[PDB]
């Protein structure tokens, strides 16, 4: 038993995430497995791809306005109350997702596994919209002296190549 | 051991040897106000969902 | 950021629910005080994946409650906020103090200390809003927010951030 | 407010609640201003 | 307290001996250290507080006078969104006159570094030669009587 | 889990002592008293400790008692399987 | 000019202001007189304390050192030497050596008590100001009795 | 209507781990620091701020609420505050262990007087049980009188091994009154008081091995915390000041010692900040060390006991911890 | 200003971990300290008396040469050669082209140390830098 009480600042900077938010997590089985980051888009999918789950678990036992209204319709009906909070998750993701199709992450998470960045900087690649490599090493601080600039100005290229609609 | 006799005495000496203490028997629990693990608490009471869901 | 993380919730049923049913009660509770809840520990719980292979350990009496108590572990999707990130919003409100950006199920306060000196506040336009040469800051705007700082506590979280470095702000 | 922190810790999400007689807590004042830190813990250290 | 004063700060040394008299001088390895930590932590503190002041100002309550920084006044602002309200006054919260004294703090280090330049310069040659450390004995070998007939015996 | 034996090697005694009733008999009881649902029919009756008796007596309580060794170990016995001889 | 820190009991449900409130001194409850909705429960009545009055001594908490079951002489003479070699309580020993005078003086003439109190209270209000220094103690203790 | 809901997870004390507090603990922990050694503002109408009855500390009155927490007297436990001592003092309750502790190690550099090197002291340390070994380790020490700078090997008593030592004799500690007091033998003996600084000074010389050895722990309990340097307030729920007819109050009798405390450590302060010649520090330094010592123990043999008004000797916390009608 | 820092004389002697940095916009010496507090939260102004050239943290780096004039030319040097790039072998071993194209280079590098014709000169390198 040791009340240390010594704990480093959280910073997205130093890519300090925590202690609870460490690189290797480990799993409900007991198997050490790797942190995953999620970007706007990739949540927007895993998200909904559950919501539609659990609609037909309970039956068994397109622009932005149709589908806003959609997910609004099905996340009343599939969702208990106090939903206030998922509400504006899914209006919030739903306005500023990247990606649409399940096709479009999968080649994305494809193309920015090859870097070897840390979860949080993948996700943080994916989620912000970068013009040029001066944006991401200003608004991204830990992408400096991780990665030439050769290299990220044709991933941001080829990330807004594939940019949807 | 402080409940009996010297109860300042023996508090003094367990704080200079950091002393610890497991509250495994029924002084620490009387003391702590908790159900004391003798008798009726020497076992936990749990639910069955096997027997449960056959029952009904 | 959006994160998939293995929690652990201690679910507590009333005697009411010991039918042949309970189960499913747990799993009910669980959707009813998990998702939507705030934790400074793992930030915003949003959703539970697998909502059919949620793992219930066996329930504990308690003494003199009489209730059963449940380990629940379980797999969710939670939004955890941190210092330096930069995140897009939308404006809700607008005061003299600073406009509050909506990011997901936070709001992030910009103070006027941590806003570019061009930026002013008119309360005369209806509604008030930052006016500036480049740009105009209002309610339903889309704004471009670095977290500056975060404090988390233990059902609540707020976080403050800033728009003076550059290629932040107005979209 | 539902706000709980421990000055000197400096931690807000690390907090218990637990029901000891009075008396108890009244003990454990009296020991913490005579230099003596009666420490409660939730979790074991050492197996029995 | 002239002597009180002095023997804190290390700059004089008292030594007592059986002859119970009280005798005085200067340690000069000591007093070194004292003057070369204290100027240190002086302009320490000086530049300690002007990067606390170049943060954000705060808040405070008119009425309890609690001190509220940036943080703990954005978790409680009413639901209006339009003012601070102080928790245990439920008032508005006036801000803090800490913005200014950002350029006054570095008016004053600027001017301290100017003033202290002399003690600088020579502690940059007392580092350079050789310090010999004084004692009472030593000391004597430099003794000058300070009264014909002095009631103290200048004697080890 | 290396604390909990496994049913086929369980080396504790199969009668339900004194003390496992007379919580089993209370636990149950403040349960029922809770508008807990009962799973014994009942022919007239409203004293939840006789309730619980009842419920004892014909083996419709799913609980099940964790007994603890002095290391740390328990085991884990139905209230079905355990028999009722005192 | 400071926080309220104040506490008053008022019924949520009958929402009347001001309340009837009776205190149930032998059952420990105060009550709402109107519903009957307990309002705060486990309240304290109004040895290990000491009761001084502060009208004549103000605030001023000191305590002696005399022998107990098992003392040195030495300890005794030199602790008390170290009280007495105190710069606070001397301006305030002026004032506690007046009444402990004014006291013997009430004694030696066979008065009640309230006297002396009345005029330990009255050289304590007309003490300490400018007009009552050029006039003789006698003459104070005496106008006070 | 019992306390409010709380957040919070509802758990069950499972150890209780003893230690001491160290000066930094105790300064973080507090939440005001007690200046004034009174209790009532000039008016008499509310508590002064930084006085013993401070507002910050919690509230034992039924009409108010805690500066802290905003919380009543059924829900506030009570917030610790702390005074800053002038010198540090001796612990009445571990004077004895400080003794023991002094002549186990070398009052010059702080190691052990007697290393691995001695095949006696091997065995000792080699002791599972802190209390025997500690007992073990003080028998072998407290006949040494000499530092040892060096020691023979233990291959051989042949050539002599150099150990971190000094060389420095060691004196023959006693404790007479509250002081400690060490005799040196020339080569009759010379005596003075060990002052409690230079102890403190010492104990904070000793390895983190050093003293684990002595049965100390390096994060619950050291030696250094054993000299009480910042002295913990307890808030007034523990010293509660009752009233007889409630228009007259009395306040506890810890209040009562606590101002005493406040005043003999201004005095002090004022005392050596200009003049005070040292003879009267030390006065000063007793009264203050008497006064803390009884405010713990006010049963201490050979010493005073520190009186009240009415003559009934002060009760203090070992008192209320002890009897039949004590606390446990 | 031999080891003190402009603004805060934070003395070497004194502050031995002290580290110096210069920005390429005005090549103002600056002590780390000063940096981070100015510049953390934001772009601001240079601190110096007559300066009013504002800078970036992110821009800071560590003085190479001890003369801050040869600075200045090397590091317009390695932006002129980053798009005036060429080898012998460009012009077909033609050395008076080369040596001529050389000869040219050289004289916008000394423009733009001294500022002969800035606006000119500045519009020409972004002209070519595309082709
Ligand atoms: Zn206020
Ligand atoms: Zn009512
Ligand atoms: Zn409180
Ligand atoms: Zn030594
Ligand atoms: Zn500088
Ligand atoms: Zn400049």
């Amino acid at each position: 038993r040791r009340l240390k009480k010594v704990e480093e600042e959280e910073n997205a900077a130093t890519l300090q995430l925590g202690q609870e938010f460490q690189l290797k997590q480990i799993n409900h089985q007991g198997e050490e497995e790797e942190l995953i980051a999620l970007n706007l888009s990739e949540a927007r999918l895993v998200i909904k791809e559950a919501l539609v789950e659990r609609r037909r678990a309970f039956k068994r036992s397109e622009t932005r306005e149709k589908e806003l209204e959609s997910i609004d319709v099905l996340l009343e009906q599939t969702t208990g109350g106090n939903n206030k909070d998922l509400k504006n998750t899914m209006q919030y993701l739903t306005n500023f997702s990247r990606f649409r199709d399940q096709e479009t992450v999968g080649a994305v998470i494809q193309l920015l596994k090859s870097t070897g960045l840390h979860p949080f900087e993948v996700a943080q690649l994916g989620s912000l919209a970068c013009d040029t490599a001066d944006e991401a090493k200003t608004l991204i601080p830990s992408l400096n002296n991780k990665i030439s600039d050769d290299e990220l100005e044709r991933i941001l290229k080829e990330l807004s190549n594939l940019e949807t609609l | 051991r402080c409940s009996f006799e010297e109860t300042v005495e023996i508090l003094f000496e367990a704080g200079a040897s950091a002393e610890l203490d497991d509250c495994r028997g029924v002084s620490e629990n009387v003391i702590l106000g908790q159900m004391a693990p003798i008798g009726t608490g020497a076992f936990d009471v749990m639910i069955d969902e096997e027997s449960l869901v056959k029952y009904m | 950021m959006f994160f998939i993380k293995d929690l652990s919730l201690n679910i507590t049923l009333h005697p009411s629910f010991f039918g042949p049913r309970m189960k499913q009660y747990l799993k009910t509770k669980l959707l009813e005080e998990v998702e939507g809840s705030c934790t400074g520990k793992f930030g915003y719980i949003l959703c539970v994946l697998d909502y059919d292979n949620i793992d219930i350990q066996r329930g504990r009496i308690l003494p003199t409650d009489g209730s059963a108590e449940f380990n629940v572990k379980y797999r969710a999707v939670v939004f955890k906020p941190f210092k330096g990130e930069v995140v897009d919003g939308t404006v809700v409100s607008c005061s003299q103090h600073g406009f509050e950006v909506q990011v997901g199920p936070m709001k992030v306060f910009v103070t006027k200390h941590l806003m570019p000196q061009d930026l002013t506040f008119n309360a005369g336009s209806n509604p008030p809003s930052y006016q500036s040469s480049e740009d105009v800051i209002t309610i339903k705007s889309r704004i471009r927010v670095k977290i500056e700082g975060c404090i988390s506590q233990v059902s609540s979280i707020h976080a403050i951030g800033s728009i003076k470095e550059d290629y932040l702000g107005a979209i | 407010h539902n706000q709980f922190e421990c000055k000197g810790c400096d931690n807000k999400i690390d907090i218990y609640q637990i029901h000891i007689p009075y008396a108890a807590k009244l003990l454990f004042q009296e020991l913490m201003a005579m230099n003596i830190t009666p420490r409660l813990y939730t979790d074991r250290s050492r197996d029995f | 307290p002239l002597i009180a004063r002095l023997r804190s700060d290390r700059l004089i040394s008292i030594h007592k001996q059986r002859e119970e008299r009280v005798y005085y001088y200067v340690k000069y390895p000591h007093a070194i250290d004292a003057i070369k930590w204290k100027v240190h932590q002086v302009v320490q503190r000086l530049k300690d507080d002007l990067d606390k002041n170049s943060e954000p100002n705060g808040y405070m309550c008119p009425i309890c006078l609690t001190k509220y920084t940036q943080l703990e006044a954005v978790q409680l602002l009413n639901f209006d969104r339009t003012e601070f309200l102080c928790s245990l006054c439920d008032e508005p919260l006036v801000e803090d006159d800490s913005g200014k004294k950002n350029k006054e703090k570095q008016d004053k280090l600027n001017r301290l570094m100017d003033q202290i330049q002399p003690i600088i310069d020579s502690l940059k040659k007392i580092d350079d030669s050789r310090i010999e450390e004084n004692t009472f004995e030593i000391a004597l070998a430099r003794l000058i009587p300070p009264q014909n007939q002095s009631h103290a015996a200048y004697t080890y | 889990k290396e604390k909990a034996i496994p049913k086929d090697q369980r080396a504790t005694t199969p009668y339900m002592t004194k003390y496992e009733r007379a919580r089993i008999l209370g636990t149950r009881a403040l349960q029922i008293s809770m508008n807990a649902p009962v799973f014994v029919d009942l022919e007239g009756e409203t004293d939840p400790l006789r309730i619980a008796m009842k419920e004892l007596a014909e083996k419709k309580i799913p609980l099940v008692i964790r007994r603890y060794l002095p290391d740390g170990s328990f085991e884990d016995w139905s209230v079905e399987e355990l028999i009722v001889d005192l | 000019r400071g926080p309220n820190l104040n506490i008053v009991l008022t019924c949520p449900e009958c929402k009347v202001y001001p309340p009837k409130i009776v205190e149930r001194f032998s059952e420990g409850d105060v009550v709402c007189a109107l519903c009957g909705l307990v309002l705060s429960d486990k309240l304290v009545d109004t040895r290990v304390g000491e009761a001084s009055n502060p009208l004549l001594d103000g605030n001023n908490l000191s305590t002696r050192i005399g022998k107990g079951e098992t003392t040195d002489m030495r300890f005794t003479k030199e602790l008390n030497k170290a009280q007495g070699k105190n710069v606070m309580d001397k301006k305030d020993n002026e004032v506690q050596a007046a009444f402990a005078k004014i006291t013997m003086l009430c004694d030696a003439a066979e008065l009640p008590k309230i006297v002396k109190d009345c005029a330990k209270e009255a050289y304590k209000l007309c003490h300490d100001e400018k007009t009552l220094k050029g006039k003789s103690m006698e003459s104070i203790m005496a106008a006070s009795i | 209507v019992g306390q409010q809901y709380s957040s919070a997870p509802l758990r069950t004390v499972k150890e209780v781990q003893f230690g001491l507090f160290s000066p930094e603990e105790v300064r973080a922990i507090s939440v005001a620091k007690i200046r004034f050694p009174e209790t009532m503002d000039e008016t008499q109408t509310r508590a002064k701020i930084g006085g013993l009855n401070d507002p910050r500390l919690g509230s034992i009155d039924r009409n108010l609420k805690c500066q802290t927490c905003q919380e009543g007297m059924n829900e506030c436990p009570g917030h610790f505050g702390h005074i800053d001592l002038a010198k540090p003092v001796f612990h009445v309750g571990f004077i004895a262990k400080i003794k023991k502790v002094c002549e186990c190690v070398c009052m010059h550099c702080g190691k052990l007087l007697l290393d691995e090197h001695n095949e006696l002291m091997r065995q000792a340390l080699a002791i599972k049980d802190s209390k025997k070994r500690f007992a073990a380790i003080w028998t072998l020490c407290k006949t040494k009188m000499v530092c040892e700078t060096d020691v023979p090997s233990e291959d051989d008593p042949t050539q002599l091994v150099s150990r971190g030592g000094c060389g420095n004799t060691q004196p023959t500690i006693r404790k007479d009154g509250l002081k400690l007091v060490g005799s040196w033998k020339k080569d009759e003996p010379e005596l003075r008081v060990l002052s409690t600084e230079e102890i403190l000074n010492i104990f904070k010389h000793i390895s983190v091995k050093d003293f684990t050895s002595l049965g100390f722990n390096e994060v619950f309990s050291r030696p250094e915390w054993m000299i009480l340097t910042c002295l913990p307030v307890p808030p007034p729920p523990v010293r509660p000041s009752i009233s007889f007819n409630e228009s007259q109050r009395g306040e506890d009798d810890l209040t009562f010692k606590l101002a005493d405390i406040l005043k003999a450590n201004i005095s002090l302060e004022t005392l050596e900040h200009n003049g005070a010649p040292h003879h009267a520090i030390e006065e000063a330094e007793s009264l203050l060390q008497f006064h803390v010592a009884t405010y713990m123990d006010n049963d201490i043999a050979g010493q005073p006991q520190a009186l009240q008004k009415s003559g009934r000797p002060v009760k203090s916390i070992r008192a209320r911890l002890k009897g039949k009608e004590g606390r446990i | 200003n031999k080891d003190m820092c402009p603004i805060c004389k934070t003395d070497r002697y004194l502050s031995p971990d002290v580290k110096f940095l210069v920005n390429p916009e005005c090549y103002h010496r600056i002590c780390e300290s000063c940096v981070d507090r100015i510049f953390s939260l934001g772009p601001a102004q240079c601190p110096y008396k007559g300066c009013d050239k504002i800078l970036r943290k992110n821009k800071f780096k560590t003085q190479i040469f001890d003369d801050v004039e040869v600075e200045k030319e090397v590091d317009i040097r390695k932006r002129v050669f980053n798009v005036f790039n060429k080898t012998i072998d460009d012009f077909n071993g033609d050395l008076v082209e080369y040596n001529k194209y050389l000869e040219e280079v050289e004289d916008i590098i000394y423009k733009l140390d001294h500022g002969i014709d800035v606006a000119k000169t500045e519009e020409k390198l972004r002209t070519y830098e595309e082709l």
